[PDB]
């Protein structure tokens, strides 16, 4: 009964940590790009508005 | 692709606005030149 415990969330945590350091892999580039967007775009608006 | 082709339309937008504005600015100073012309043809027309 122990053991049945033991080894489900012993293989389970191996399998999520290293899953999940896979996974925290990807992204750096959405906001980033976002901002340095609007960072350089806002005086072409204000530039627009005047 | 949304950023860089929005970014150089903005780009080129701000030069053709710019065109239209300074040119804006010499059709002004031209009217104001003419009306004064006007004016001052009045003026001596009175006398």
């Amino acid at each position: 009964k122990e053991e049945t415990k033991n080894k489900n969330l012993e293989e389970t945590n191996v399998m999520k940590i290293i899953l999940e350091t896979k996974q925290t892999k990807y992204y750096t580039e959405l906001e980033q790009m976002n901002s340095k967007f609007q960072s350089d775009t806002s005086n072409k608006v204000k530039d627009h508005q005047f | 692709a949304l950023y860089q082709l929005i970014t150089e339309k903005l780009d080129y937008s701000l030069k053709v606005l710019q065109e239209k504005f300074h040119e804006n600015n010499s059709m002004c100073d031209e009217l104001k030149r003419k009306e004064n012309n006007f004016k001052n043809r009045l003026k001596q027309l009175t006398k």
